[PDB]
């Protein structure tokens, strides 16, 4: 076949797939789906681990190009690729983050925000303003009494399956 | 009507007033801390004066390099092993310098006091100079040295090996990804203060001893700028000491930063020093204890106690796992020599004595191993042997720490032999210590770096090397070598003949 | 001792012989050109390129990167150390940019250092020559001290607008250019204060305190919209390219050029002021140097990108429209300063003509490059409304 | 156009010859048996500024090597 | 080869071993300060002095010399290589002089080199910035080209007046200063032409040829007395000191300072000309540099000589008078230039104020140092008696 670090069948396959995304809604939906399926520790699968970063970028290039052509200037600056009001989404997410009861709740909010609104879905200005606010709260909740929970209990909280231990 | 002028200090007197208030005048980055807007900076510089003092240093530096040193053939009259060591030392430090540019740009953004922004600004500019300076060392050795390969393309050939991954953690991502304050700690309070500055001086020492007068010329000049960078690390702590958040998070971010930095340098620096040189300057063991334990984790860190700063809680473990760290790692680096961009050599007879002398027990463990690899013909291209094979035959799996990226072989190491394997949402993760494991468990999404075995899984060795341009200008001889002699250099074909195919060691687990 | 205790491998007979013996008969590779794999912008690879291109450890998923895989440590939440998500602009390769002046650190601080030392000499010669005697007192105490002074805050703000870009720039060549554009802005702010400090030393009673020009900046009318625009450009823009582009190809290109060149540089000489023009000379030199870099990055590289040319121009045209209005408002408020001048200093025709020079230069050097349809007379008409 | 423009040494030197004019006492103040042609050209077309710069560069390397590497 | 065939004593193991073996255990003299026997002008001996004082092989028969005996080879006739007979002034020691700026070759070319490179950068910014658009076309095509240009010959002639001094100077410290004073003068003349060459490039129709400015200098009326004064100071004066003194403490201090500072530097700004002032900033920085040197030699050393103070002041007062006349004449002829200026440029009130500035600075900086009784009113009156 054709394997390789920077060029392989998987990447070619996605380039062809992306080439057929010719309307904003279809392309934007696929990018969002891709992020749910292949990014973050909560991805639905690790099958594209070695190529998802690169494929996501190529998918992003297409959504961006389609958005610029479909959106008027005001919407390109203030609406998400899905037609949502960026400010509303940002404020609502931040509000949710500030209500978070704990670091576990907070991490889900932040990570999901990225998966769903990362540019070119949400305009860069709003997204990084979100990163600014959500990240602060996430860290405040996480870095409090950071070492109190013993490794034995933390593993359980994270919910990992302890496969092998030695010491 | 007498000759009058204005100096930097006279203008700097009013610099704090340059910033003004407005609703949105705030940092664009996420942070648990609040930097006091009254914070002052130590050096009263302005752009013009900063440029002049640096230009004066460049003058002397490039003057030496281009004239006297070149006339003396300084680029050549260096020990072969050290010519290779500098390919890694100069290029890896380069990325640290480079990322410190972005890191300090982020601190400049974080600071609200004009003077504190200015302090960080001077560092931004200094890290640009340092990047270019490290670049120049590789540039000079490639142009006038005994082996240009690696020195001439490290920026892309560095990507083949596993040692590069860890460098990015401590000197790239560690400098810019996270709370600005957390980054400041990794960079200035820990990174530069504990390792970088001491390292810079040490390198000029080992360099001079091995005939290299190029590096001292550049690095000694870099060193003159790092004095100011220390003040930036100190002022970071000062700017946040009076903030309630500080008591809550400072020591945690500091402890995490300390472990992060220590984890990679404790073994890597010692390895480049002791194994990357002919003439030794000092055993890594005592150098480490002085730097980390005495000077930093005692003297420097102590002076900050008045701001709530405490000694890293993980300092004890760090010391415990320190002793054999670098020795354990060279076994791996040499076993994986075909993945580097530099040539490595087995310890010679004299060296083994030094090693055994300075590290009781070294021979019975590492000494014997190298002798067998030697016997198996690891230096010979016709042997069809690569130390990696030995690890496979003797069932000694090499894992990559998901957090630090530092390679470890718990079944063989004389130092830390702890291995933690977790499965989470369909992915396996391998950790070598309790501090890194904690980091991943609490911040899974921060550490998703794929390791070389994951990326190279099922790939034949020669194909990876060829694809990532790991060859010399002849397009056949490998850049990396299992020996530093000038004859019998391995070729891509010698590697292909070995038919070495990578596999992800964690897959063995059920 | 005279010889010292440290033995050096280059000079120590015993050590040197050991070193010489282990040496190969010749170099193990004849390719002695570091950075040889870099596509040269010009005839032959330059030192600037070799020492700079690919220093940034980007992986292939960030256009042009040569590395592979994810970052080793990201932000809490998952944000990458550097990522495509930090800017709306897209490109085939972020490493394509080239500073036309090929400035890496050494050449950069060298030139500024020369400017620093000559400035000092100029000032010592200026004071010793007593040239201050022929400067109009009103121009000196009110327009230089208060209004030129308040402009230091404009330049200071534009400087700070670069902080985020220094952190997020997606390539080494772009980070170095940005850093230098920002550094030149703070230099100018400092040179404005430098002149004020100087005047205070040679003119009895001249107060170098920044209190007066700062109050003009924060509470006056002449610079109100300018300050509002600067506060936005700096703190309300989280996209490093929107920031650099909007600052250099919109706001500073119009407002900045008008204030520095069409007001102060143009009028100071009329009041016997050769002092301020000495410093404005530096500012304009810096402005023209940065312009070359700004045009190479945004027009040559991004606006003319083989794959994203149309997309980037749409985005930049978007930004131009977004920031043109605030920029016009800034120029409009600034028109109020003309009424503060002594009668006969200048008139509406000169002012209008000078507005057109700035607008026409902007349309030729910037707007036209991205097909932005600017209407010269409509822009000027909007600004003139500010003439009190 | 507003293309970045400057002037170099050669460009000024081209008119250097005409810098001297005829007049009364325009002659050497030193005893000599020979007459140097007043139309004589010089090989290097330099002006004070360029001369200074080319020498400054050499000084840079020289003193740099002396104060730094050589002293070390 | 990689190692080369040449073996070097510092790095070759064999040769270095032999060298190290011959070395003493410690220096054979703890006095490692070259020029230690030199009498410091300041707190501690400077590099400037160490590298300069006593380089000239004068014997004790030339005030200050440390050598002995006649010269080995002299001129046909018997004239000494260097002798007391080449200048009227006498002193206790010709090595007393000290350039206040402590300029030996290195610092000297470093400063001029910085000025050169900044000048180039300035011109590239100026042209790219189109600042020429606001410059008065008449001022440029007539006063800058013809009258400013013609002044280059004045400076050129003053440069040449230093040729004999370069040969006859009785000491190293004096020879170096003299050489620099003259070199700065030709620099200025070349800078004048540089501007004209610059204009020719950015202003089509502008002819850089020296034809026009030369004819004005050679046959004009404005600079007639000026040229006469120059030809005399240069080719009619055979005393190197009279030449230096008369040129710097009389002629250029009055005429030159007026033309450069009180005419062009003062009026150019009124015609939207910041270009010419950029170059005059240099000429004036240079003038002020040289002045400190001239004052230290003729006043601090000679005029205040612990044994010939009275004698020298007499000779200089004599020279001051001898040349104060041709200078005044030069200034009167120059006045006729104001008549060519567009109506409203300047009035007699301003001119009188400018003349007094020159005359007063001159009395304060030179004339009063040798107790020369100058009459400010009489001088200004005499010069003014030449206006339109
Ligand atoms: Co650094
Ligand atoms: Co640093």
């Amino acid at each position: 076949a054709k394997l390789g670090i920077h060029s392989n069948d998987t990447r070619d396959a996605w380039v062809n797939k992306i080439a057929q995304l010719n309307t904003l809604e279809k392309a934007a939906e696929m990018l969002k789906q891709f992020r749910m399926d292949h990014t973050t520790p909560f991805r639905n699968s690790y099958e594209l681990d070695n190529d998802y970063l690169w494929i996501e970028a190529k998918l992003e290039e297409k959504v961006a190009v389609l958005k610029a052509r479909a959106f008027n200037e005001v919407d390109f600056r203030h609406k998400t690729a899905f037609g949502e009001d960026a400010k509303s989404v940002l404020d609502g997410t931040v509000a949710k983050m500030n209500a978070a009861k704990d670091k576990w709740e907070a991490e889900k909010i932040h990570i999901g925000f990225r998966q769903a609104y990362k540019p070119p879905i949400m305009p860069v200005n709003y997204f990084l303003d979100g990163e600014r606010q959500l990240g602060t709260r996430l860290m405040e909740l996480r870095n409090l009494n950071y070492y109190d929970t013993p490794l034995e209990e933390l593993r359980k909280q994270r919910g990992v399956r302890v496969v092998h231990l030695q010491s | 009507r007498a000759p009058t002028s204005v100096n930097a200090q006279e203008v700097h007197r009013w610099l704090q007033s340059f910033n003004w208030d407005f609703k949105n005048n705030r940092t664009k980055y996420a942070t648990k801390y609040k930097m006091a807007n009254e914070t002052k900076e130590q050096f009263k510089l302005i752009a013009k004066e900063y440029a002049r003092m640096e230009a004066v240093k460049d003058e002397r530096q490039f003057g030496s390099l281009q004239d006297a040193l070149t006339r003396l053939n300084a680029g050549v009259r260096v020990h072969p092993k050290w010519n290779e060591t500098m390919k890694v030392v100069s290029n890896f430090l380069e990325v640290g310098e480079y990322n410190a540019i972005a890191a300090t740009g982020m601190l400049w953004d974080s600071a609200q006091a004009a003077e504190q922004k200015n302090g960080y600004l001077a560092q931004v500019l200094d890290e640009i100079r340092h990047t270019h300076q490290c670049a120049y060392v590789n540039y000079y050795f490639a142009k006038n040295g005994q082996d240009p390969a690696g020195h001439n393309d490290a920026r892309r050939t560095r990507t083949i090996g596993p040692l590069w991954k860890g460098m990015k953690r401590v000197f790239s991502d560690g400098f810019i990804s996270g709370d600005a304050v957390e980054c400041s700690l990794n960079l200035q309070l820990v990174g530069e203060a504990c390792f970088t500055n001491p390292l810079i001086v040490a390198v000029t020492e080992w360099a001079a001893a091995n005939g290299d007068e190029i590096t001292p010329t550049v690095f000694l000049s870099i060193e003159t700028d790092e004095l100011r960078h220390m003040a930036n690390g100190y002022q970071t702590v000062v700017s946040i000491a009076n903030d309630p958040a500080s008591a809550k998070y400072l020591n945690t971010d500091l402890n995490n930063a300390f472990w992060t930095q220590q984890k990679y340098f404790t073994p890597v620096l010692g390895m480049l020093f002791e194994y990357g040189s002919k003439f030794k300057v000092e055993p890594w063991v005592k150098t480490w204890d002085r730097w980390v334990y005495e000077d930093w984790g005692g003297i420097w860190i102590g002076r900050l106690g008045k701001y709530g700063v405490e000694s890293p809680r993980s300092l004890k473990d760090a010391k415990q796992d320190a002793y054999w760290a670098h020795h354990d790692l060279y076994l791996l680096a040499y076993a994986l020599w075909p993945t580097g961009f530099f040539r490595l050599a087995l310890p010679d007879q004299e060296e083994m004595e030094w090693f055994e002398a300075n590290y009781p027990g070294w021979y019975d463990h590492y000494g014997k191993i190298y002798e067998e690899w030697r016997a198996r013909g690891c230096e010979d291209p016709s042997s069809g042997f690569i130390p990696l094979m030995w690890f496979i035959e003797n069932n000694h799996p090499i894992y990559i720490d998901r957090v630090s990226q530092v390679p470890f072989c718990p079944s063989l190491a004389k130092g830390a032999s702890t291995l933690r394997v977790h499965e989470y949402n369909g992915e396996m993760h391998t950790f070598s210590d309790q501090w890194g494991e904690r980091m991943w468990l609490a911040e899974p999404e921060r550490y998703e770096c794929q390791n070389i075995f994951e990326q190279y899984e099922g790939r034949e060795l020669s194909e990876v090397i060829a694809e990532l341009h790991g060859l010399r200008s002849d397009g056949k001889t490998l850049i990396a070598q299992p020996h530093v002699r000038g004859d019998k250099l391995w070729t891509l074909d010698d590697i292909k003949r070995l038919n070495c195919v990578f596999k992800n060691p964690v897959k063995a687990f059920n | 001792s005279m010889l010292g205790e440290r033995r050096r491998g280059l000079t120590d007979p015993e050590m040197a012989e050991v070193i010489l013996k282990a040496l190969p008969e010749a170099p193990l590779d004849g390719n002695n050109k570091m950075g040889y794999f870099v596509t040269p912008r010009w005839k032959r690879l330059t030192e600037y390129e070799a020492l700079t291109v690919y220093a940034q450890p980007n992986a292939d998923w960030i256009a042009g990167g040569l590395d592979w895989g994810d970052w080793t440590q990201k932000f809490h939440g998952g944000r990458p150390s550097w990522g495509n998500e930090t800017t709306e602009l897209r490109t085939v390769d972020w490493f394509k940019h080239r500073d036309p002046l090929r400035r890496w650190h050494a050449p950069y601080v060298k030139d500024k250092a020369e400017e620093w030392r000559y400035t000092d000499r100029f000032l010592q010669g200026y004071s010793a020559d007593g040239q201050i005697r022929a400067m109009n007192p009103t121009w000196r105490d009110e327009f230089i001290n208060r209004y030129w002074g308040a402009f230091l805050f404009n330049e200071y703000g534009l400087f700070n607008a670069h902080s985020q870009g220094a952190r997020e720039a997606l390539s080494d060549v772009t980070r170095v250019s940005l850093a230098f554009w920002g550094f030149d802005k703070i230099d100018i702010a400092q040179m404005i204060q430098l002149e004020r400090g100087f005047l205070a030393k040679i003119v009895p009673g001249f107060d170098e305190s920044t209190a007066v020009p700062k109050a003009e900046w924060t509470n006056g009318e002449v610079y109100k919209s300018a300050r509002l625009a600067v506060e936005g450009l700096w703190q309300e823009v989280f996209d490093w390219n929107e920031s650099a582009f909007s600052v250099h190809a919109v706001y500073d290109a119009l407002f900045g050029q008008f204030v520095r060149r069409e007001f102060f540089q143009r009028l100071a000489p009329r009041f016997g002021d050769n002092l301020t023009p000495f410093f404005i000379n530096q500012a304009q030199t810096y402005f023209q140097i940065a312009k070359q870099g700004v045009q190479d990055l945004y027009y040559n590289c991004l606006g003319d990108d083989p794959e994203f040319s149309d997309y980037n121009r749409t985005v930049m045209r978007n930004w131009t429209g977004k920031w043109l209005e605030p920029t016009i408002a800034a120029l409009r408020d600034f028109m109020g300063l003309f009424a503060k001048l002594p009668a006969g200093t200048t008139d509406k025709e000169e002012i209008t003509a000078s507005l057109y020079r700035v607008v026409d230069d902007w349309i030729e050097d910037y707007a036209s490059r991205i097909d932005f349809k600017a209407d010269r007379d409509q822009i000027v008409k909007a600004v003139l409304a500010g003439l009190k | 156009n507003r293309a970045p423009t400057s002037v170099n040494a050669q460009e000024v030197h081209r008119w250097l010859q005409s810098f001297n004019w005829d007049f009364k006492n325009n002659r050497t103040k030193y005893a000599t048996k020979y007459k140097m042609a007043n139309e004589t050209k010089e090989q290097f077309k330099l002006i004070a500024k360029e001369y200074a710069r080319m020498e400054a560069v050499k000084d840079e390397r020289q003193f740099g090597s002396l104060q730094d590497a050589l002293t070390r």
